[PDB]
RNA sequence: GCGAUGAUCACCCCUUCUUUUUUGAAGGGGUGGGUACAAAUGGCAGUCUGACAAGU
């Protein structure tokens, strides 16, 4: 698409740490904390700043699932420059180093992943970030890396197992501050594929009531994915 | 034989077709005069 | 940060260190007192002590540890917030290279490199005993059609410094005896004019360099050998260690070579001949990089392609 | 504060109409959209697919079914 | 030659030439119409 | 006039092509967006408006619905459009290459020394 | 260990402290002294890396491996004082070959010039305009700024033939040029 | 050789 | 207190009032280009075929 050559305009999106940039196509784009290296292969959009060169890399839709959050049209997304993420279900850097970029230096996330062979490609790419700290550990005993992780801002959780609304609770009970956000990606095949993508929504929806989670908006991520849904949430400890 | 080129090596291809024919003509012009002579 | 490592990898597991009994022991004075652990793990090893505690772990406690680790850099007097994080930072890298097995002898990262650097290595060489062919090709211009060789070309430098001690100097450990002769004979019947101490000295210098890089190339080659035959011990076993290193740098990563397919394989040096030869509807290469492998070199005619 | 008074309403809501308008010309013509949706969609069809994804809910559905 | 102009081939230089160019798209042309 | 081995690997260039360039692309989401409400008033009382704190133009731009308080060519668009034809152009070329090449494969298969009765069941020693 | 290459960004710097701080899991005290002896301490890097190698995520390598490390890092500070030695020969050389045009505009640019030219020989038969195109693609000589430049480049040139034409030149008439 | 080879699937 | 040992010689950022009145007053930066070096998991750019072969 627009190629390599092509010149674009840069102004930002609406979620802090986030961008736009204008040109033939919008492109959905975030500021590189390591510049000069891509993570997956992704553009980087590089521009002259006074003179000193910030660069930028491009956000898949249909690669990461909070991107396709974002293109759906998020009312609220707690990930924002300057806050600390529990980032659960991070099997590589291809969304995790997106996380990273719109936190910022001042924020930090927290990528849990259990997968060994996945997880060795996440350090490698958490060396050239130094505010992503890899966590090799199961998800389900979040007390098993509990020394490591200091209460968070708000929990993302892209784990796609069928007992992932006890892996959030678990996670946000110990590490989620009071009044919290929480960003759940489901995906109703993995859940239960018998029944219509609708009835598991809800179904999901009536456990995060269940464990103090007041959900707040739910989106279908169409056309980047087919039977998936974000689910945005405070966390309501009283 | 069918062949399936890009913008760059079309070009290159007009270029000589279009110099060919520009040689051609040339040649041909002189070839009648001299033989006119 | 091995301590820390240690530490660490007990908790996980549940079990008491001995810092941590250590630590217990200095508060037994105090008889009866109540244990509130985060595990029941944890606590149920800590209650097998025999320590004079009630040790609890139960939900409501949970509410407790919230607020210490809300709030523990301002608990912790003499520590800062960005202090915890790099240790956390560093300690969690620790962790996760012992959960994921890594060992420092099975990176394939330092084969690419290594191989990369070789080759770096002979090009340079190359560029400074051209110079130094010439440079003192200048004094004796004769040297370089006798001795090919690089190395024994600064040798004979270092070993005789003017074509005046050729007479003298002996060069039977760098050169054969028809060879030797052959430079003494040159030595006197030169064209080449005669040089100082001082550029002799910078010559010499420069020469010093050529034997140095030539004695640290031996070395990186036989690093990449033990490198190879830790990393991927099977493969050196059949094709070698030279051309097993050049497969995996090509590929980029062990994994990615694992991933292709035998055929990709066999051609896998060859993309320049197999692309050109797709399109223009011409036969394709059979040998790619494993060309200069052993076993190809034994086989003669058409079994080379078998 | 909240002190904005009638004069200080009006010009901020200028500026609305002023960022608002702007932003008009990078969002393009109704027109374009009308056909680059239906060129986008031919793409994400083939792409995507799901045709298969769609049949195989139908299939595990009619399955699981008693039928009399 | 300045290193931008520099081509591989003889003939990626000579489609630079803009002078050359327009010779050729006009001297073609009146071939075509002769023709 | 072409053999089995030039179409595949025309046909290997586009998908390589096509990806990087509907990778490039961007097309506008088509999800749905409920949102959850406490209380019967305020659903009735609830408007995009109100609830995004944005204006009616940016309710309607899903991707970038700017808040009011942050508020506070044809040529340059037929390029897009061309644009979006030519990811559609090698998507065409993609499956007229595809179809050439699945002729291409059966005409050797039937080359192919078998039984051939539709093929006879016969264990190939 | 990633982070003390940030540290000590000059290149000479860091592979002399690489050859003490083979491994960053040995931090003395005394350690800390022979390190910040290393440069001065004004920077503060003797207490970054003491502190820094602490808290680090650097993946700890093999011996071979860090035996090449110091090993290639020796090679690297060979070059450097070679490099050094090499220098100084060339400032003297031309000062015996070419006083009067290493006097005039300098030893390195003077020996750049004569290589330009191909031999000292060629630089002397060359005119004075043709001189200045010469080094016009370093900008060795280098409206009122290029008068001086064409001006540098007519007394380079007869600085260049003194100096060629003569057995043995002398820097007097380079001084006064 | 341009003359025996001829171009189709044209974009 | 000169000179043949050499002078000279790319782009952009009339109106109002008034008058003893023909009189008075007011309204350095960014683009572009050239040279050398370094990096890119940036582009060209797409990783050959697939069951027979060999002996009596």
């Amino acid at each position: 698409g627009a190629r390599g050559g092509a010149k674009v305009v840069i102004e930002p999106h609406r979620h802090a740490g986030v961008y736009i940039a204008r040109g033939k196509e919008d492109l959905l784009v975030t500021k590189n904390m390591a510049p000069g290296e891509s993570v997956y292969g992704e553009k980087r959009i590089s521009v002259e700043e006074p003179p000193t060169k910030v660069e930028y890399r491009v956000w898949n839709p249909f690669r990461s699932k909070l991107a396709a959050g974002i293109m759906g049209g998020l009312d609220e997304l707690f990930i924002a420059p300057g806050k600390k993420v529990l980032y659960l279900g991070a099997a590589s850097g291809t969304s995790v180093s997106h996380v990273s970029d719109v936190v910022g230096p001042e924020g930090v996330v927290y990528a849990v992943e259990f997968s060994h062979r996945p997880g060795r490609e996440l350090i490698s790419m958490a060396k050239k970030r130094p505010n992503i700290i890899p966590i090799i550990e199961d998800a389900r005993h979040p007390q098993k890396y509990r020394m490591l992780i200091g209460m968070v801002d708000c929990v993302f959780a892209d784990v796609a197992q069928p007992d992932q609304a006890r892996i959030i609770a678990l996670n946000s009970h110990m590490f989620l501050k009071d009044q919290g956000g929480v960003v759940i990606s489901i995906k109703a095949n993995c859940i239960d594929s018998t029944v219509d993508a609708e009835t598991v929504f809800a179904r999901e929806v009536q456990k995060l009531r269940e464990e103090r989670i007041k959900p707040l908006e739910q989106l279908t991520l169409e056309p980047y994915e087919r039977d998936h849904c974000i689910v945005v949430g405070r966390y309501m400890r009283s | 034989r069918a062949v399936v080129l890009g913008g760059d090596e079309k070009k290159a291809r007009s270029f000589i077709q279009k110099v060919l024919t520009i040689s051609k003509a040339k040649d041909s012009k002189r070839k009648e005069q001299k033989a006119s002579q | 940060a091995a301590n820390a490592l240690e530490e660490a990898n007990s908790i996980i597991e549940g079990k008491v260190s001995s810092q941590l009994e250590k630590l217990l022991e200095e508060i037994k004075k105090d008889k009866k007192s109540t244990l509130i652990v985060s595990e029941t793990k944890l606590a149920n090893a800590i209650n097998k002590l025999g320590l004079n505690f009630n040790v609890v772990s139960d939900a409501v406690t949970l509410d407790i540890y919230r607020a210490i680790k809300e709030y523990l850099p301002e608990l912790l007097p003499g520590m800062s917030d960005n202090d915890l994080s790099k240790m956390s930072l560093g300690l969690a890298h620790s962790i996760g290279r012992h959960k994921l097995k890594f060992s420092a002898d099975k990176v394939d990262v330092m084969i690419i490199q290594a191989i990369a650097l070789l080759d770096d290595l002979d090009k340079e060489l190359n560029t400074y005993a051209m110079r130094c062919k010439e440079w003192y090709g200048w004094h004796f211009p004769e040297l370089a059609k006798i001795v090919t060789d690089s190395v024994a070309y600064a040798r004979i430098i270092l070993t005789m410094g003017i074509r005046s001690k050729a007479s003298e100097t002996d060069l039977s450990e760098i050169l054969p005896e028809e060879i030797e002769e052959r430079v003494k004979t040159a030595a006197e019947v030169s064209m080449g004019t005669e040089i100082t101490q001082t550029d002799l000295d910078n010559i010499n210098a420069l020469a010093e360099q050529i034997v140095e890089f030539a004695a640290y190339r031996e070395q990186l080659s036989n690093y990449l050998s033990a490198r190879m035959k830790a990393i991927a011990p099977n493969l050196t076993q059949l094709v070698g260690e030279l051309v097993g290193a050049r497969l995996i740098a090509h590929s980029g990563s062990l994994i990615s070579l694992a991933k292709s397919p035998a055929s990709t394989i066999q051609i896998l040096g060859a993309e320049k001949a197999l692309f050109r030869a797709l399109k223009t509807k011409h036969d394709t290469p059979k040998y790619g990089l494993l060309y200069h492998a052993s076993l190809v070199g034994q086989a003669t005619g058409k079994n080379k392609g078998k | 504060e909240g002190t904005l008074t009638d004069h200080e309403r009006k010009y901020l809501n200028k500026l609305i109409k002023r960022n608002s308008q702007n932003l008009r010309s990078w969002d393009l013509e109704e027109e374009v959209r009308d056909e680059l949706e239906d060129i986008q969609q031919s793409i994400l069809k083939d792409t995507v697919s799901t045709a298969n994804t769609d049949r195989s809910k139908r299939r595990r559905f009619k399955r699981k079914q008693f039928k009399e | 030659m300045n290193r931008k102009e520099r081509k591989s081939t003889i003939l990626e230089t000579l489609m630079g030439d803009e002078a050359s160019n327009k010779y050729f798209k006009r001297k073609y042309n009146e071939i075509q119409e002769k023709s | 006039t072409q053999d089995s081995n030039y179409v595949r690997t025309l046909r290997q260039i586009e998908l390589k092509k096509l990806e990087k360039g509907a990778k490039q692309l961007m097309f506008k989401s088509s999800g749905n967006h409920t949102i959850f409400v406490d209380s019967r008033e305020k659903m009735n009382e609830f408007t995009p408006e109100k609830f995004f704190n944005t204006t009616s133009e940016m309710v309607n731009r899903s991707e970038n619905r700017l808040t009011k308080d942050q508020l506070a060519k044809e040529s340059l668009d037929k390029k897009k459009l061309k644009k979006f034809k030519q990811v559609k152009q090698h998507l065409q070329r993609e499956t007229q290459l595809k179809q050439v090449q699945q002729r291409m494969d059966a005409q050797r298969e039937l080359l192919k020394k078998g039984s051939k009765k539709k093929w006879k069941k016969q264990r190939k020693r | 260990f990633p982070e003390l290459a940030k540290l000590v960004p000059d290149n000479y710097t860091f592979a002399k402290l690489v050859l003490f701080i083979k491994d960053k899991a040995s931090l003395n005290d005394d350690s800390l002294h022979d390190l910040a002896a290393l440069l001065n301490e004004d920077s503060g890097i003797a207490q970054r890396v003491i502190d820094n190698a602490r808290i680090s995520m650097g993946q700890d390598i093999s011996e071979t491996d860090m035996e090449n490390v110091c090993v290639f890092a020796q090679r690297v500070a060979s070059l450097a004082d070679y490099r050094r030695q090499l220098y100084d020969y060339l400032c003297e050389k031309m000062h015996t070959v070419a006083p009067n045009l290493s006097e005039l505009i300098g030893e390195v640019i003077g020996a750049r010039l004569i290589s330009h030219a191909g031999s000292l020989t060629n630089l002397s038969k060359q005119a004075a305009s043709t001189v200045q195109i010469l080094g016009a693609e370093k900008a060795l000589f280098r409206k009122n700024k290029g008068r001086i430049s064409r001006y540098l480049a007519n007394k380079c040139s007869m600085a260049s033939r003194i100096d060629n034409y003569s057995e043995e030149p002398s820097n007097v008439f380079g001084s006064v040029l | 050789e341009d003359e025996d080879e001829e171009e189709v699937l044209a974009m």
